[PDB]
C-alpha cells in the first residue's frame, strides 16, 4: 500500500542561478541525485491504466507518451534502486532517451492520474537521470548485430526520425545509409534546439555511437542536384524519406523588406555553427548585443531565440504573442486528461 | 422436502408405523416449493419390508414359500402392452437360466383420477414379479446377489433394445412404492397401501424437491437400498473412477457375474440413484453396510486430531481406494434386518431423532413431525457429524457408534499396514542442482510468461503467502474473442457452488479439508489387503525439482516410472495418440508413474497444451481401464497460476513441477531481486499455490483433492463440442467454438514467435489487469473512461456517442458485440415510444458496499438513483439509519435495496423493514464462491459503528450462507425475509454459469420475486486475481439459459429477471432486453462517471480520486456529484429509445425476448475463431409469456402471525401497552414472530419497545426460523423444542426455550434446538435448556446466551454478545472467533482447548467481580424462566462453578477494549478515544 503521493512531495534537481546561466552555453539542468530519484519514484502508483502511456492526440494535443514509455515500470526500478533493469525497459522503447530527457515538454507529466489536485511526478528528469547514469558507468555499447543481410534502405535526412529507423534497420540486419546536407548530423537536435537544452557533445556521441554500429553517415550532400531520386532508385531497393519540415512561413505585409530581418532558424543555425567552430569568433552570425531584438511568434523557436539573444547580452529584447495569455490553473473546459494550458515560465 | 423415517427397535410389525409415515410425509410437504400447479406430485416415495400376509391374501393362486427364500420386484411399465409382456418374458428367461423359480406376477392396482395432469399422462403400469430361491442358494445374501444379476441383465437388455422400464426395488426384504405423488395422494394411489395386511418393522419416507417442473418417476426415491437428501458435487470424478474400476474388480462372490454387472451406475441416473447403486454393489460385493457408508463418506481425519488412532488408520487405509463423495448428504440406508443413517463430514443437513419408551425410533429433518407423549420419550437427539445411528431389528437394540468403528477399524490391521507398506522417497542431500537453461527468456516468451505476471504474481506470492488480491474484475475479451494468441487454459473457467450446495471456509474449516495425494497403482478394491497402501503418499500435489527427481530415480520395481514428452510438430491428434500408446506400453511393461514432459522442446518441437494433454490421457485410461494402475506428472512451463494448477489436477493430473517458475525465481534471486533464499522461496511457492487451489475446491464445496482431480469443476469458453467430447467429456460448452486445428496453431504461433524474437532481450509488459498501449484491449480504455467523464460533466450528447461507439465498434469485447440488428423493419419516429423517466425506472446503480466505498460515493449514488426513481443497493457493510430521513433539501440517501450476504453484519429489523427490496447475495461476478475479510486497521469506528463491530476488529465474512444449504432452505430464508417486510421485493442474485437456468427454475419454485444474473466482468473491491479472471460464465449465455428454461418450464411470468456485468451502453441494455432481461445493474460505469480512473487499487485504500477509500486526505478529493450519474443515465436511456425506434419497437415489454431482430454480423464470420461459435442456442424464442404478470403469490395469509397474534396484538402495540397470550405451534408454523417484529419496527425503530412488553407463548414443536429479526421489546417463550435458526437476525428481545413439562429426563442430555441459532443476531438475549446443534452463535454480535450445550463450529464467525456453555462443546469452537467472549464449563479443560481452536483466541479465569455478577445474574435469569437443575446446582456450588468456569476472549478484542478503557479512564471523551486507540493499534 504505497502512499508516496500522499508523503512525498515534488522537488526539482540541481539547476544553475539563471544571472550566471548567460554567462556559459551550456546545460540548464542537471539530473536527480540518488536519493531524490527514489523519493520522487515513490511518487508513482503502479497507475492503473496508465494515462501517462496512451500517447494520442486529445482536443488537438497529444497527451502520455508517443513511444508508449515503461514509466511506471522504471519508476518502480528506481525506488527499488535497480538501475540497469530501469536503463533496459527504457531502451525497449526509447532509443534516444538522453535528448528526450532533457528536450521533451512531458505531455505525460500533464496527462497523469496524480496530476489532479496535486503536481505530477517528474518522468523527464527520472528518464533525464536513468540515462545519464547509464551513461557514467558505461552500460551503453555497441550491439553489433551478428546478423547481417545484404539491404540497403539510404534513409535520407540525419533528423531523430531517421536516426531512430538507421538503428532500427541495423539491428534487424541491413546496412543503411543517412543523407545529411548540414557538416554534422543530428537533424533539427544538432542546429534547432539549442546547445543550452541540449549540448551537441552528447550528439555527437550517439552518432559515434551509430558509426560504430554501422550506420555509415555521409554529409555535406542536399540530394538534390547532386544525387538523383533515378539513380538513388537504382541503387536501392528502399529510400524512405526523412525530410522532416523546415519551411517556415512568412508575413505578406508591407515594412518587412528593410534590411536587418532574418529566419529564426537561419540566426539559431549560424550562431550555434560559429559556437562549434570557433566559439562565435569567426563572426558568421548574427550579433545584438547592443541591438534591440523582437521576436514575433511565441514557442520553442521563440524561447530559444530570446535565451540566445540574452547569452548574446542584447540592450533589449522582448517576444511578442497574439493568442492570451495562459491562466494559473486549469480552466472548466480543460481538465487533466488534456494537455494543459496553464502558465508555465519555462527557460528564456 | 425431505427424508424421514418410523421404526420399531425390537422388529414388531404393524400398518399404524406406515400411517404414521406417511403423516411425516403430509407434515413435511411444506418444506418443498410450489410449481405449476400444486396438485402435481413434486416426487414422493415409501420404502417398507416385505409384506408376506398382504400378498398371501391377495394373490390366492402363487404358493409363496418362507419369508427368506422367495423375492418381490417392482416394476414401472410403459402403457403400450406388446413390449410389456416383451420385457416380462425376457425377464422370466432370464430369471429361468439363473435357476430361480418364476412364483407368478401381479399387477398393482392404481388410482389414477387421485393423481394430477402431468402425473397422471406419465402414470407408468405397476408389476410385480415373485422370485423364488432354488435349493442351491442356503444363505440369503447368495439369493439377493442372484437378485441383482437379474436386475442388473435386464437393465442392460433394456437400454440395449431401447424400452423404457424401470425396476424400482427387487428385493427378498425390502419393497418400494414412489412417484410424482404427494403424501396425501401416495396412498390413495397405492390402494394397497390401505389394507391393514401391510406389516413393517420400519418405514423410511421421502419427499423431494425438483428443482426443475419436469421429473420422472424413476428418478423419485427412496432407491432401492437408501435415501439421500442433499446434493453431490462430485460425481463426474466419482462416476469416472468407479467406471474405471469396474473393469480391474474381481470378486469370487459374483464369480462370472462381473461382466453382467460391469455397468454398475447408470450414466442417465441422479446422484442419489448413483449413490445408491455404488452401496448396494458394494454391499454384494461382501462389504456391511456401515462399512461401505464409511467408505464411500468418510470422516475428515487429515487435519483433524480429535480422531482415534485405529479411526484415522482405517481411513487412510480407505483413502487410498475410494475417494470421498462429498457435498451436503443425509443418508438413510437400510438392508431389512439393519437401518443406518450418516451425515457428510460437515454436517450441512439436519436430522434429529427421538427413542421412545415403547421401542419406537421417529427419526426425520424436522422434529415436529408427529404427535408424541412427553411422558413416553426417552432421548431426543440429533445425528451429530462422523457419528452413525444404528439400528438392528434382530439384536433389538440401538448399535453404539463407538463400538461399531472400533469394531470396523480393528477387524484388520490398518495401521500396522500403513507403517509397513509406505514407501519413502527420501532425496539425496548432496544432489542439489539448482537449474538454468540459459534460454530462460525464451522459454519465458514461449509459454507466454510477462514482467507484469512475475512483478504482480510471482514476487507478491513469496513475500505475502497467498494469491495476490485485485479489483475491477475482468473488462478485456473472452480468448475465443481475443486477436492475440491465448493459453488453452484461458478458455475454461472455474465454476463454484451457488445452491444446492454451499461453498466452505477452508481455512476456518481446515479440519474437514485434506489436500493428501496417493501416486501408485490401486490394489483390490473389492479385497484389500496391505498391497492396498503400498504406493507413495504426498501431502501437497506441487512438487519440487528435488522432489521430481527423486521420484523419477525411485527405480523401484514394484515403483516405476516412464517420461513421455509431449511435442508435436504438424498433427496434434498424431502426438495425443503417440503419448497414448507409449502410456499402454509402459502400463504392460509395468510402468505406475506416466511423467509428461514439455522439456526438450525447440522450434521444431512445439509442447502440447498440459491440459488437453492431461485431459486426453486421462479420459483414454479410463475407457481403457488403466488409470488406476498409473498416476500422472507433469513437468511444463506453462504453469505458474492457481488457475492452471487447479485445471490439471481437475483434469486429471496428479502432480506438477513448475520448473520454469523455479528458474524465474532462481534468475530473480541472482540478479539482486528477491533476498530469499532458492529453497525458501520453492516452498512457500508451493504452499502458496496448494492453498489457491484448496481455496478453488472450497469455491465448489469440494473439501478434497482426491475428489477435486476426478471431478472437472471447469466450463469451457470457445472449445467445439467434438472436441470436449473426445478429450474434456462431460464439460460444457454452449456455442461449442475453435477446433483442435485452431488450437495447435495458437501454440505453434507463440512458440515460433517466442524461438525467433531477435530484437529484444525483455519480456513484453503485461495486460491481463492492466492496460498498455498496444496489449489486450481493455473496455474502460483511457479513452473512453476521459470520453464518459466529459460527457457527463458537460450534460453533452456527441461526446457520449463518441464514447458509445468506442465502447461498442472497433474491438470485439464480448459476446453480444457479435451480434446486429437485422436492419429490414420499419422505423418510428422518437416521440412514439416510452419516456427516458419511465425507461431509467428499469436500471440500478449495483450493490457496494460502504466500507468498500465512501461515504461521498455511496451517498451520490443513493441520491442519483433516488431522484431518477430507480433504486440504489446497499451492500452487505450495512446501512446509516440517519439515511432513511430525506434532508431537508430533498435528497434522499436511503437505499432502496437493502443486501443480504453470509456475514450478515447491519441485517436488523429495522434495517430490513425500511426498505423496498431485499437482495439475497448467493454469488457475485468476481469473487462468486469466495467470502471476505476485513481487516483491523481498514475497520475503522465510522464502518465498525454502521457494522454493529468493534472497531480496529477485524471482520470476517463466510462464503457460504449458513441458512442457505440448499434450494429448500433458500426457500426458507426468502419465507422469513417476506415475512420481515411483506411490502418489499425479494431478489436472488446469481452469477452466470452452467445450469443456471435450471438454478432460476428452482429458485422461482421457491418464491423469489427477481432473478439477477451477473457476468464474470463485474467488479469488486478486493478478490483473488485468479478468482476475477478465471471464475464465471459471461451473464449472455446465463441470461439466455434462464429465459429459456423459465419460459419452458411456465414460471417466467412469475418472476422479473435482471442482468449486470459492464453493461456501458444502450446497446448493452437493448441486447440484454432482447435476451429476456427487464431490469439492469451498473456499477463501474457511475463510478467513472464521479471520477474513478480505473486504477485498480480499491484493495489498497488509496484511491486518489476519494471513491473507495476511507482515508479523509483522499476524500477530500472527491469531486463526484449526483447530477453526472442522472445524466448518464438519461443518455443510457434516450439511446435505448433510439434503438427501440430503428427496431420499430414501442415498449420495453413489446422488444424484450425478440432474439429474431439479432443476426450474426459479417465481423463475427470474419474472425478466424469467432466464426466457430454457435449462437443459435441464445437464438432461440420458445412459445410463452416473455414478461412478468404474476405477482407470486406468498403464503402470508394461513400464517399464524396473520391469524391469531396480530388480531390481538395491533392494539397492543399502537398503544405501547404489555399484551401476554400464548398459542399451540407445530412444526408447520416456521417464523411465528417476525411480522410482529417488523410491526412493531415499523411504528417504533430501533428503540422498540419497553422490555417484556409483548410476551408470546408457544407450546410444541416450532418451526424454522423461530423468532427471527425479533425487535426489543418481545419475549418468546416456546415449552418444547425448536428447529434450525433459532434467533435468525435478532435484532433485540428475549428468547426462552425450555422442555416440555411432561418430560423427565435431562435437558442438558437432551438436544432441544436445531443446528444454526442466532446467525448474524446483533442485540437481545435468549436462554436455551438443552443441548443445540453445529453452527451456534456463528455471526452473534452482541446477543448474550445461555445454552446447555452445543455442536461442532460453535461461536464460528462471532463479532460481539457473550456465550455461556452449561455442557460439552464440539470441534472447531471460536473457528473465526474475533470478537465477543465465551465462558464454558467443563471439568477436562485440556480436551476443552484441544477441541477449541487456538489461532485467534486466549483461555482465561473468572477473576473480574463484574464479570462473575454478570455471569451469576444470567444464569439467574436462565434458571428464573427455565427450571434448569443445572443451573440451580451451579449457582449452588458458585465458589466452585467459578473456579471450574474457562473463558474465551479474542486477543485483538481484548487489548482495544482494554486501550479504551485506559483513554476512558485517562478521560477522553468516547469518538476520541476510540480514535487513538485505534490509530495506535493500528498504526
Ligand atoms: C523542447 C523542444 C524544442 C524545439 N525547438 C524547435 C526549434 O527551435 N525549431 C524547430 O524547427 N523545431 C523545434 N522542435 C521540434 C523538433 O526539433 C522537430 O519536431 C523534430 O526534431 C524534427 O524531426 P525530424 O526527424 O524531421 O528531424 P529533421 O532535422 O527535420 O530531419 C531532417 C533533417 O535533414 C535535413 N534535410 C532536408 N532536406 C534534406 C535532403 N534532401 N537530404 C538530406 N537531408 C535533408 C533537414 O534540414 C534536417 O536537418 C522542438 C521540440 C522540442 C521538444
Ligand atoms: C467497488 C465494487 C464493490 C462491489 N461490492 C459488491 C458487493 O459487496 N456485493 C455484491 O454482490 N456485488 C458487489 N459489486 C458488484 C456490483 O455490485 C454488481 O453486482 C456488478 O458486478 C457490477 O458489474 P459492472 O462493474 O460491470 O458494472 C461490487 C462492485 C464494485 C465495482
Ligand atoms: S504518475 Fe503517470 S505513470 Fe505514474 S501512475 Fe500516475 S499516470 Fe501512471
Ligand atoms: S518526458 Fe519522456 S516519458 Fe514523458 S512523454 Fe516525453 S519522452 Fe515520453
Ligand atoms: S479502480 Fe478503484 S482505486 Fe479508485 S480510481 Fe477506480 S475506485
Amino acid at each position: 500500500k504505497p502512499t508516496g503521493f500522499m508523503e512525498i512531495k515534488r522537488e526539482k534537481p540541481a539547476e544553475r542561478d539563471p544571472l550566471t546561466r548567460l554567462k556559459d552555453w551550456k546545460e540548464y539542468s542537471a539530473p536527480f541525485s540518488e536519493e531524490a530519484s527514489k523519493r520522487q519514484g515513490a511518487r508513482c502508483m503502479d497507475c492503473g491504466t496508465p494515462f501517462c502511456q496512451i500517447g494520442a492526440d486529445i482536443n488537438g494535443f497529444t497527451s502520455g507518451c508517443p513511444i508508449y514509455n515503461l514509466i511506471p515500470e522504471w519508476n518502480g526500478l528506481v525506488y527499488r534502486g535497480r538501475w540497469k533493469e530501469a536503463l533496459e525497459r527504457l531502451l525497449k522503447t526509447n532509443n534516444f532517451p538522453e535528448f528526450t530527457g532533457r528536450v521533451c515538454p512531458a505531455p505525460c507529466e500533464g496527462s497523469c492520474t496524480l496530476a489532479i489536485s496535486d503536481p505530477a511526478v517528474s518522468i523527464k528528469n527520472i528518464e533525464r537521470t536513468i540515462i545519464d547514469k547509464g551513461f557514467e558507468n558505461g552500460w551503453i555499447q555497441p550491439r553489433i548485430p551478428k546478423k547481417r543481410t545484404g539491404k540497403k534502405v539510404a534513409i535520407v535526412g540525419s533528423g531523430p526520425a531517421g536516426l531512430a529507423s538507421a538503428d532500427q534497420l541495423n539491428q534487424a540486419g541491413h546496412s543503411v545509409t543517412v543523407f545529411e546536407r548540414a557538416d554534422r548530423a543530428g537533424g533539427l537536435l544538432t542546429y534547432g534546439i539549442p546547445n543550452m537544452k541540449l549540448e551537441k557533445g552528447i550528439v555527437e556521441r550517439r552518432i559515434k555511437l551509430l558509426t560504430q554500429e554501422g550506420i555509415d553517415f555521409v554529409t555535406n550532400t542536399e540530394i538534390g542536384v547532386d544525387i538523383t531520386a533515378d539513380e538513388l532508385k537504382e541503387q536501392f531497393d528502399a529510400v524512405i524519406l526523412c525530410t522532416g519540415a523546415q519551411k517556415q512561413r512568412d508575413l505578406l505585409i508591407e515594412g518587412r523588406d528593410s534590411k536587418g530581418v532574418h529566419y529564426a532558424m537561419d540566426y539559431l543555425t549560424l550562431a550555434t555553427k560559429s559556437y562549434l567552430d570557433s566559439n562565435f569568433k569567426d563572426k558568421q552570425f548574427i550579433d545584438a548585443k547592443g541591438k534591440d531584438v523582437i521576436v514575433i511568434g511565441g514557442g520553442d523557436t521563440g524561447a530559444d531565440c530570446v535565451a540566445t539573444a540574452l547569452r548574446q547580452k542584447a540592450k533589449s529584447v522582448h517576444q511578442f504573442g497574439k493568442h492570451p495569455k495562459l491562466p494559473p490553473a486549469r480552466t472548466n473546459d480543460n481538465m487533466w486528461p488534456e494537455q494543459p494550458h496553464v502558465f508555465t515560465l519555462e527557460y528564456a | 422436502c425431505g427424508i424421514g423415517l418410523y421404526a420399531h427397535l425390537k422388529g414388531k410389525q404393524t400398518h399404524d408405523i406406515v400411517k404414521q409415515g406417511l403423516k411425516m410425509l403430509c407434515q413435511l410437504d411444506h418444506r418443498g416449493g410450489q410449481g405449476s400447479d400444486p396438485d402435481t406430485g413434486d416426487g414422493a416415495g415409501l420404502l417398507v419390508q416385505i409384506p408376506d400376509a398382504f400378498f398371501r391374501k391377495e394373490c390366492k393362486n402363487i404358493n409363496l414359500p418362507e419369508k427368506e427364500r422367495y423375492g418381490v420386484g417392482m416394476v414401472f411399465f410403459s402403457q403400450k402392452e406388446d413390449e410389456r409382456k416383451k420385457i416380462e418374458k425376457q425377464i422370466n428367461a432370464l430369471i429361468e437360466q439363473e435357476g430361480q423359480v418364476v412364483l407368478g406376477w401381479r399387477t398393482v392396482p392404481v388410482n389414477v383420477g387421485k393423481i394430477g395432469t402431468v402425473a397422471q399422462k406419465s402414470c407408468p403400469f405397476v408389476r410385480q414379479v415373485f422370485i423364488g430361491a432354488s435349493s442351491d442358494l442356503k444363505d440369503n445374501l447368495s439369493f439377493e446377489r442372484k437378485l441383482y444379476v437379474i436386475r442388473k441383465q435386464a437393465e442392460n437388455w433394456g437400454v440395449t433394445e431401447g424400452l423404457d422400464f424401470y425396476f424400482a426395488s427387487l428385493s427378498s426384504q425390502t419393497i418400494v412404492y414412489k412417484g410424482l405423488l404427494t403424501p396425501e395422494q401416495v396412498d390413495a394411489f397405492y390402494s394397497d397401501l390401505q389394507d391393514e395386511a401391510f406389516v413393517s418393522a420400519f418405514a423410511l419416507v421421502h419427499s423431494r424437491f425438483s428443482t426443475n417442473t419436469f421429473p420422472t418417476w424413476e428418478r423419485a426415491h427412496p432407491n432401492r437400498y437408501l435415501v439421500h437428501n442433499g446434493e453431490i458435487n462430485t460425481l463426474r470424478g466419482n462416476i469416472n473412477w468407479m467406471r474405471a474400476r469396474e473393469q480391474q474388480f474381481v470378486s469370487e462372490s459374483f464369480g462370472e457375474d462381473l461382466n453382467k454387472i460391469l455397468p454398475i451406475l447408470n450414466a442417465d441416473g441422479s446422484d442419489s440413484s448413483i449413490l445408491d447403486n455404488a452401496f448396494e454393489f458394494f454391499v454384494m460385493a461382501g462389504r456391511k453396510p456401515a462399512h461401505t457408508a464409511m467408505m464411500l463418506i468418510p470422516e475428515p481425519w487429515t487435519e483433524n486430531t480429535h480422531m482415534s488412532k485405529e479411526k484415522r488408520a482405517f481411513y487412510e487405509y480407505h483413502s487410498s481406494l475410494m475417494e470421498p463423495w462429498d457435498g451436503p448428504t443425509a443418508i438413510s440406508f437400510t438392508d431389512g434386518k439393519q437401518i443406518g443413517a450418516i451425515l457428510d463430514r460437515n454436517g450441512l443437513r439436519p436430522a434429529r431423532y427421538y427413542v421412545t419408551k415403547d421401542d419406537y425410533i421417529i427419526f426425520s429433518s424436522e422434529v415436529g413431525v408427529i404427535e408424541v407423549e412427553q411422558e413416553n420419550v426417552l432421548y431426543k437427539n440429533r445425528l451429530e457429524p462422523g457419528k452413525m445411528l444404528l439400528i438392528d431389528l434382530e439384536e433389538g437394540r440401538i448399535i453404539s457408534d463407538e463400538e461399531v468403528k472400533t469394531q470396523i477399524a480393528t477387524e484388520y490391521p490398518y495401521q500396522k499396514w500403513l507403517e509397513e507398506e509406505l514407501v519413502q522417497v527420501n532425496p539425496d542431500p548432496e544432489s542439489r542442482e539448482e537449474e538454468q537453461f540459459s534460454d530462460l527468456l525464451t522459454r519465458q516468451k514461449a509459454f507466454g510468461y510477462t514482467y507484469e505476471d512475475i512483478q504482480k504474481y510471482l514476487i507478491p506470492v513469496i513475500k505475502e503467502g497467498k494469491d495476490p488480491l485485485g479489483s475491477m474484475g475482468n473488462d478485456a475479451p473472452l480468448a475465443v474473442l481475443s486477436d492475440r494468441a491465448q493459453s488453452l487454459f484461458n478458455y475454461f473457467k472455474q465454476l463454484f457452488a451457488q445452491v444446492t450446495n454451499p461453498p466452505i471456509d477452508a481455512i476456518r474449516e481446515q479440519l474437514v479439508t485434506s489436500t493428501m495425494t496417493w501416486l501408485g497403482a490401486e490394489g483390490d478394491l473389492l479385497h484389500p489387503s496391505e498391497r492396498n497402501v503400498r504406493r507413495i503418499k504426498l501431502y501437497t500435489p506441487v512438487l519440487s525439482n528435488e522432489q521430481f527427481y527423486a521420484l523419477k530415480t525411485i527405480v523401484h520395481p514394484d515403483l516405476k516410472s516412464q517420461k513421455i514428452d509431449v511435442l508435436f510438430s504438424e498433427d496434434l491428434e498424431r502426438g495425443l495418440k503417440d503419448m497414448f500408446t507409449q502410456a499402454e506400453k509402459a502400463i504392460s511393461q509395468g510402468v505406475s508413474l506416466l511423467i509428461l514432459s514439455d522439456k526438450k522442446m525447440n522450434e521444431r518441437l512445439t509442447p502440447i497444451p498440459p491440459l488437453l494433454a492431461v485431459s486426453a490421457l486421462h479420459q483414454h485410461l479410463i475407457r481403457k481401464g488403466l488409470r488406476t494402475k498409473v498416476s500422472i506428472i507433469v513437468e511444463s512451463g506453462e504453469a505458474r497460476e492457481v488457475h492452471h494448477f487447479a485445471a490439471l489436477i481437475g483434469y486429471g493430473a496428479d502432480a506438477i513441477n513448475p520448473y520454469l517458475a523455479y528458474a524465474t525465481y532462481k534468475q530473480e534471486i541472482d540478479e539482486g531481486r528477491l533476498d530469499i533464499s532458492y529453497e525458501e522461496a520453492v516452498s512457500k511457492y508451493g504452499k502458496s499455490i496448494t492453498e489457491g487451489v484448496v481455496k478453488v475446491m472450497s469455491k465448489m464445496g469440494i473439501s478434497t483433492v482426491q475428489s477435486y482431480r476426478g471431478a472437472q469443476i471447469f466450463e469451457a469458453v470457445g472449445i467445439s463440442r467434438d472436441v470436449i467430447d473426445r478429450y474434456f467429456s462431460g464439460t460444457a460448452s454452449q456455442l461449442g467454438g475453435i477446433d483442435l486445428q485452431t488450437i495447435a496453431e495458437e501454440a505453434q504461433r507463440r512458440h515460433r514467435e517466442a524461438y525467433q524474437d531477435d530484437y529484444s532481450k525483455t519480456l513484453e509488459p503485461g495486460s491481463d489487469f492492466q492496460w498498455r498501449n498496444g496489449g489486450e484491449h481493455h473496455a474502460f480504455n483511457p479513452k473512453t473512461i476521459h470520453t464518459l467523464q466529459w460527457a457527463c460533466r458537460r450534460n453533452d450528447y456527441n461526446l457520449f456517442k463518441q464514447y458509445t461507439k468506442a465502447a461498442d465498434e472497433e474491438r470485439i469485447g464480448f459476446l453480444r458485440n457479435l451480434f446486429a440488428f437485422d436492419g429490414n423493419r420499419k422505423p418510428l419516429k422518437l416521440e412514439e415510444v416510452e419516456s427516458a423517466e419511465s425507461i431509467v425506472k428499469r436500471f440500478k446503480t449495483g450493490a457496494m458496499s460502504f466500507g468498500s466505498l465512501s461515504k461521498e460515493a455511496h451517498e451520490a449514488l443513493a441520491i442519483a438513483m433516488n431522484r431518477l426513481g430507480g433504486k440504489s443497493n446497499s451492500g452487505e457493510g450495512g446501512e446509516d439509519p440517519k439515511r432513511f430521513v430525506p434532508d431537508e433539501n430533498g435528497d434522499d440517501r436511503r437505499s432502496a435495496i437493502k443486501q443480504i450476504a453470509s456475514g450478515r453484519f447491519g441485517v436488523k429489523s429495522h434495517y430490513l423493514v425500511n426498505a423496498d427490496e431485499l437482495q439475497i447475495k448467493m454469488a457475485q461476478g468476481a469473487k462468486p464462491g469466495e467470502g471476505g475479510q476485513l481487516p483491523g486497521n481498514k475497520v475503522y469506528p465510522w464502518v465498525a459503528d454502521v457494522r454493529g463491530s468493534t472497531p480496529g476488529v477485524g471482520l470476517i465474512s463466510p462464503p457460504p450462507h449458513h441458512d442457505i444449504y440448499s434450494i429448500e432452505d433458500l426457500a426458507q430464508l426468502i419465507h422469513d425475509l417476506k415475512n420481515a417486510n411483506r411490502d418489499a421485493r425479494i431478489s436472488v442474485k446469481l452469477v452466470s454459469k452452467a445450469g443456471v437456468g435450471t438454478i432460476a427454475a428452482g429458485v422461482a419454485k421457491a418464491t423469489a420475486d427477481v432473478i439477477v444474473i451477473s457476468g464474470y466482468d463485474g467488479g469488486t473491491g478486493a478478490s483473488p486475481k485468479t478468482s476475477i479472471k478465471h471464475t464465471g460464465l459471461p451473464w449472455e449465455l446465463g441470461l439466455a439459459e434462464a429465459h429459456q428454461t423459465l419460459m419452458l418450464n411456465g414460471l417466467r411470468d412469475r418472476v422479473v429477471l435482471e442482468t449486470d456485468g459492464k453493461l456501458m451502453t444502450g446497446r448493452d441494455v437493448v441486447m440484454a432486453a432482447l435476451l429476456g432481461a427487464e431490469e439492469f445493474g451498473f456499477a463501474t460505469a457511475p463510478l467513472v462517471v464521479l471520477g474513478c480512473v480505473m486504477m485498480r487499487a480499491c484493495h489498497l485504500d488509496t484511491c486518489p480520486v476519494g471513491v473507495a477509500t476511507q482515508n479523509p486526505e483522499l476524500r477530500k478529493k472527491f469531486m463526484g456529484d449526483p447530477d453526472h450519474i442522472v445524466n448518464y443515465m438519461l443518455f443510457i436511456a434516450e439511446e435505448v429509445r433510439e434503438y427501440m425506434a430503428a427496431l420499430g419497437f414501442k415498449t420495453f415489454d413489446e422488444m424484450i425476448g425478440r432474439t429474431d431482430v439479432l443476426h450474426v454480423s459479417e465481423r463475427a464470420k470474419e474472425h478466424w475463431k469467432a466464426s466457430q461459435l454457435d449462437l443459435s442456442t441464445l437464438l432461440y424464442q420458445p412459445e410463452g409469456v416473455r414478461t412478468f404478470q404474476s405477482p407470486q403469490n406468498h403464503k402470508i395469509d394461513q400464517s399464524l402471525d396473520i391469524t391469531t397474534i396480530l388480531p390481538a396484538v395491533q392494539e397492543a402495540i399502537e398503544s405501547g401497552k404489555e399484551a401476554d397470550i400464548s398459542i399451540e405451534i407445530n412444526n408447520t408454523n416456521r417464523v411465528a414472530g417476525t411480522i410482529t417484529g417488523s410491526e412493531i419496527s415499523k411504528r417504533y425503530g430501533e428503540e422498540g419497545l419497553p422490555e417484556d412488553t409483548i410476551k408470546l407463548h408457544f407450546t410444541g414443536s416450532a418451526g424454522q426460523s423461530f423468532g427471527a429479526f425479533v425487535p426489543k421489546g418481545m419475549t418468546l417463550y416456546l415449552d418444547g423444542d425448536s428447529n434450525d435458526y433459532v434467533g435468525k437476525g435478532l435484532s433485540g428481545g428475549k428468547i426462552i426455550v425450555k422442555s416440555s413439562e411432561g418430560f423427565n429426563s435431562a435437558s442438558d442430555d437432551n438436544v432441544i434446538i436445531g443446528n444454526v441459532a442466532f446467525y448474524g443476531a446483533t442485540s437481545g438475549e435468549a436462554y436455551i435448556n438443552g443441548r443445540a446443534g453445529e453452527r451456534f452463535a456463528v455471526r452473534n454480535s452482541g446477543v448474550n446466551v445461555v445454552v446447555e450445550g452445543i455442536g461442532d463450529h460453535g461461536c464460528e464467525y462471532m463479532t460481539g454478545g457473550s456465550v455461556v456453555v452449561l455442557g460439552d462443546v464440539g470441534k472447531n469452537f471460536a473457528a473465526g472467533m474475533s470478537g465477543g467472549i465465551a465462558y464454558v464449563l467443563t471439568e477436562d479443560v485440556k480436551a476443552f482447548k484441544r477441541k477449541c481452536n487456538l489461532e485467534m483466541i486466549l483461555f482465561e479465569s473468572l477473576e473480574d467481580e463484574k464479570e462473575i455478577q454478570q455471569i451469576k445474574a444470567m444464569l439467574e435469569r436462565h434458571t428464573a424462566y427455565t427450571n434448569s437443575q443445572k443451573a440451580e446446582d451451579l449457582l449452588d456450588q458458585w465458589e466452585d462453578s467459578v473456579k471450574k468456569f474457562v473463558k474465551v476472549i479474542p486477543k485483538n478484542y481484548k487489548q482495544m477494549l482494554a486501550s479504551i478503557e485506559e483513554q476512558k479512564a485517562a478521560g477522553l471523551s468516547d469518538e476520541e478515544a476510540i480514535m487513538f486507540a485505534f490509530e495506535a493499534n493500528t498504526k
